[PDB]
DNA sequence: GATCTGGCCTGTCTTA
């Protein structure tokens, strides 16, 4: 299959596909559930009077990446 | 007026930007190290001298009733008259904001040995939420003190504080509290002449005025040229608090404010833009009831700070103001400057 | 699996902190919460429970609030010091626990009894930072056996050049000792010299053939007897923390393994003074004190090790 | 029989398995370094001195009018005194891995505060000229007022038929012809003995008055390490030559082995290579007569645990009685040890 | 005015 194909099937697996939630509600945490990629800093100060950040981070969210792990596995469970 | 160069030690690494120079009787002191404290000095308070242009930061111990106060990049220091000192809010290192008070103040003091007195003070009624950036005053009113609480940042609500914008700050609000000393209690006061969050600001005080200056606020992404007054009255009764705005003011944000000879400070540092710094000083008189804020012969600045990105300093308190700037990454990450006023 | 990437010092408190923030906050939200999905048309439900083992020795002591490795206060398990470590070896149970370090802090930053600096730290056994990631109190075979191989190497070093019979030595002739060995290693075992403890180096230097080799280096007779013993407990208590499964994978390894720990630190006490008099390890102590009570809590160590995030 | 460490200077690097030691009234000399020379010595040859037991190699220059002969690393070394006292250089390798020819003579041609002065200069023959090899070994002979060289053979590469660059560094023994080369004039000639049946390298040889005594080697032809000793009996009358060879009883089977002289008429000879992973730990002392010879076992000197497990050991004769050897290490390169036996 | 103390260094040990 061509280079678009498999970037279109690579989005069912990725984090933020698959709908769920938690029967208690999670506290200050969100329940939209299609979030990726959410940014490292987690909407830190970068201006210039704040302490100085001199860092670059990605990373999924916590709820979602379960999901998605729990998902990879249904055959095996 | 004058600038000079300044080597540090070894610990060179336990500087980092926010920190806050204590000065009793002549003698400055460092506090707000970067990390935990550790087994070198178990306290995080040093003894910030400098000899023939040169750093040595020596450790300190405190007495056998001490606080072991952790430390803080942001609080707002403030002095008091024995002689001893008020740290308010600021960034552990766990990036958590405190919402206690600590009062510092010398013990025993013999062979230039001090043994220090940390003194928790619990804060009971309009308290403030955990703040940084802010800062903290004393006026003196028919033979009483309070302190003067104002601005400030902090994160957003618990209710309103999601783990996605978990880093997320909001100036807080615009109201003023009186804080005594002695009850170790607390007062909102809000008023007419203030609707913007202000934070990184200078605050001058007098015998019953205090004084704003600058800042920055998160609703607007404006540095605000303001000069605000807040005449604190101690009455019988219940203390009356009134504001006024003044023209002439200064637009600058996280200034250093010192002084040089009584009834007159001087203003350096700071930011204009964002992308801008401030390279002129600030002259400050002041009277009876009158202000005036002059412009002075800017020093005479190296290629270094010309072309900074970023400053961080503090008052020493002894007419010379302490400045730092960074460097490369490997190496030395900061060079450092001593600047006198006299 | 990933879940984050940075570029940031380890040892970059602030830095660390303000990422792993939102990170700890959801896992402690949903630690008290079960999940609910649909797989294969119909809804299920999941509960979570998480351990945090895959973390290394100094990582351990900056999250749980501890000090540095070089302290008094060795274990992460257990509260004994140094010279209660190496006067021991055998007796010492688990007690710390994350709401223990958090109230050790309190107390520490607190200072409610009015006491100077070594009183309090005694008081708080070594606990000046407050802990914001909670840890399992588990041990790292990884690390462990690097750290025993290191550990044995040196011990061949000084067995080389009789440090028993001669407590004094130059550098010049610790310099010769490494050398030779590498030397005779090389020619032999067919290991080349390594500046840092590898896995690889670690697993292959733990072998009868390799006292073989080395003991055609000693002159003397006892020592080689010693050596044979001291391996042979070793390789008797490896796989007992090295196995997925030691229940039903080496069961009497695992019932006699208080008696070979009991014979190991004898042997170490006695034919050892040189080294192991009133000073000892980390890893020493976990391995001596700490591994039955693991295993018999969690059901097997070497299963929970931080490999595959290497 | 005293081993002894040596420490050695910064210039280690200069020194490789094959140099050549070469005494003159008193003073021994370095040569035989590895790769071409540097600025440091534009001659190469370097004042071997030891002084507390530490190696100190410093350069030395030669006259106007020396040849800069290049550094080989298996030349043929002897003595000769018929006046003014002169080594003899023949065959080596060059740091190119080419075989040299040419003979060249070394004397000290001035001399003042302790800094000698060379005198290099070359030699050529004629007439039965021998095949460029290394690993041989060049003695002289006295007989009726008369001196005169003798060549025994060595190994070298394949002749230049059947060379093939896929074979480009195969090694051959030369064949077992006697060389008698008058310094005089530079006339060799070859002559063929019946009892040299086989081709020798490494060997060692033995200077008299009018024999050479031929000791132990190695044959490539065979893989063999013999066991036999060879009686060279040479004359010189005022007719051409004859050589005479008889095989003698009792051998050492030795290869690489280092001779050395203690007294008058005696000579000591230490361990070189027994077997191929086999090492000769155990020295053998040689006593001679008028026409006997005599061979025994000394006491084993008290060897160290490095060189009892070292694969590869090196050295040569200082002059005095004491060896010069050298220990490999790994990655500080070499350990090198003296020994004196008296 | 020699006498212990204070503090500063420094090599070793412990984890990576
Ligand atoms: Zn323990």
């Amino acid at each position: 299959q061509p280079l678009h194909a498999l970037r279109n099937a690579e989005k069912v697996l990725l984090p933020g596909y698959h709908p769920f939630e938690w029967q208690p509600p999670l506290k200050n945490v969100s329940s939209r559930t299609d979030v990726g990629i959410i940014d490292g800093l987690s909407g830190l100060a970068s201006s210039v009077d704040e302490y100085p950040v001199d860092t670059i981070a990605k990373r999924f969210r916590y709820d979602s990446a379960l999901v998605s792990a729990l998902m990879d596995m249904e055959e095996d469970i | 007026m004058s600038l000079q160069m300044v080597t540090v030690g070894h610990n060179i690494a336990l500087i980092q930007p926010g920190f806050s120079l204590m000065n009793f009787d002549g003698q400055v002191f460092f506090f707000g190290q970067k990390g935990w404290p550790k087994r070198s000095c178990p306290t995080g308070v040093f003894h910030f001298d400098i000899k023939q242009n040169h750093l040595k930061l020596k450790p300190a111990i405190f007495s056998k009733d001490s606080c072991y106060l952790p430390p803080l990049r942001y609080p707002a220091t403030c002095s008091y008259k024995k002689h001893q000192y008020i740290i308010h809010g600021g960034k552990t290192p766990n990036n958590e904001l405190s919402d206690k008070i600590y009062i510092m103040s010398v013990a025993c003091k013999n062979n230039k040995k001090v043994t220090f007195r940390c003194t928790e003070k619990d804060l009971v009624g309009d308290v403030p939420e955990p703040r940084y950036g802010h800062s903290i005053d004393v006026v003196y009113s028919r033979g009483k003190s309070m302190g003067v609480l104002f601005g400030g940042r902090s994160y957003m609500p618990s209710t309103q504080r999601t783990t996605e914008k978990w880093n997320s700050v909001a100036d807080c609000l615009p109201h003023v509290f009186l804080i005594d000393f002695e009850f170790g209690c607390a007062t909102s006061y809000i008023l007419p002449e203030l609707q913007d969050g202000l934070s990184f600001h200078v605050s001058i005080a007098r015998n019953d005025t205090v004084y704003i200056l600058g800042g920055h606020s998160l609703a607007s992404n404006i540095r605000p040229a303001n000069l605000y007054r807040i005449r604190v009255d101690l009455p019988l009764g219940t203390p009356a608090v009134n504001c006024t705005v003044l023209p002439g003011g200064i637009s600058v944000s996280s200034a250093i404010l010192t002084q040089t000879n009584n009834d007159e400070f001087v203003i350096v540092g700071g930011y204009q833009l964002e992308n801008q710094k401030r390279m002129v000083c600030s002259l400050v008189s002041l009277g009876d009831n009158t202000i005036e804020i002059s412009e002075m012969e800017t020093p005479d600045w190296t290629s270094d700070i010309k072309h900074s990105k970023i400053w961080f300093g503090s008052n020493m308190g002894n007419g010379t103001i302490f400045l730092g700037i960074p460097g490369d990454n490997k190496s030395e990450a900061f060079y450092f400057y001593t600047l006198r006023c006299s | 699996k990933p879940l984050c990437l940075m570029l940031a010092d380890e040892s970059d408190h602030e830095t660390l902190t303000a990422i792993l923030s939102p990170l700890i906050a959801e896992r402690e939200a949903m630690k008290s919460s079960e999940l609910t999905l649909e797989m294969g048309g119909i809804p299920r439900t999941f509960k979570f429970i998480f351990r945090g083992t895959g973390y290394d020795e100094k990582l351990v002591r900056e999250v749980e609030g501890l000090e540095a490795s070089g302290s008094v206060y060795i274990c992460t398990l257990c509260d004994t010091t140094r010279l209660e470590a190496s006067q021991n070896l055998v007796f010492h149970s688990i007690t710390r626990s994350h709401a223990e370090n958090l109230q050790r802090y309190e107390v520490w930053r607190s200072n409610p009894y009015h006491e100077s600096v070594e009183e309090l730290r005694d008081r708080v056994k070594g606990v000046s930072a407050k802990p914001f990631i909670e840890t399992v109190p588990s041990i790292d075979a990884l690390h462990c056996d690097i750290g025993n191989a290191a550990e044995f190497y040196k011990i061949f070093q000084l067995e080389i050049g009789e440090v028993y019979k001669h407590p004094n030595a130059s550098k010049e002739e610790r310099k010769r000792w490494q050398a030779t060995l590498d030397k005779h290693l090389r020619k032999r075992m067919n290991l080349k010299p390594i500046m840092r403890m590898n896995g690889n180096f670690a697993r292959k230097l733990m072998t009868q053939e390799t006292v073989d080799a080395v003991c055609e280096l000693i002159p003397s007779e006892e020592r080689h007897e010693a050596l044979r013993e001291l391996m042979d407990l070793y390789l008797k208590m490896k796989p007992v923390w090295r196995s997925s499964c030691p229940a039903k994978e080496c069961p009497e390894s695992l019932c006699q393994y208080s008696f070979n720990s009991q014979r190991f630190a004898e042997l170490l006490s006695t034919k050892f003074k040189y080294r192991y008099e009133g000073k000892i390890t980390n890893y020493f102590h976990k391995t001596l004190a700490h591994v039955p009570e693991i295993i018999e809590r969690d059901g097997s160590i070497g299963a929970w090790a931080s490999e595959g995030n290497q």
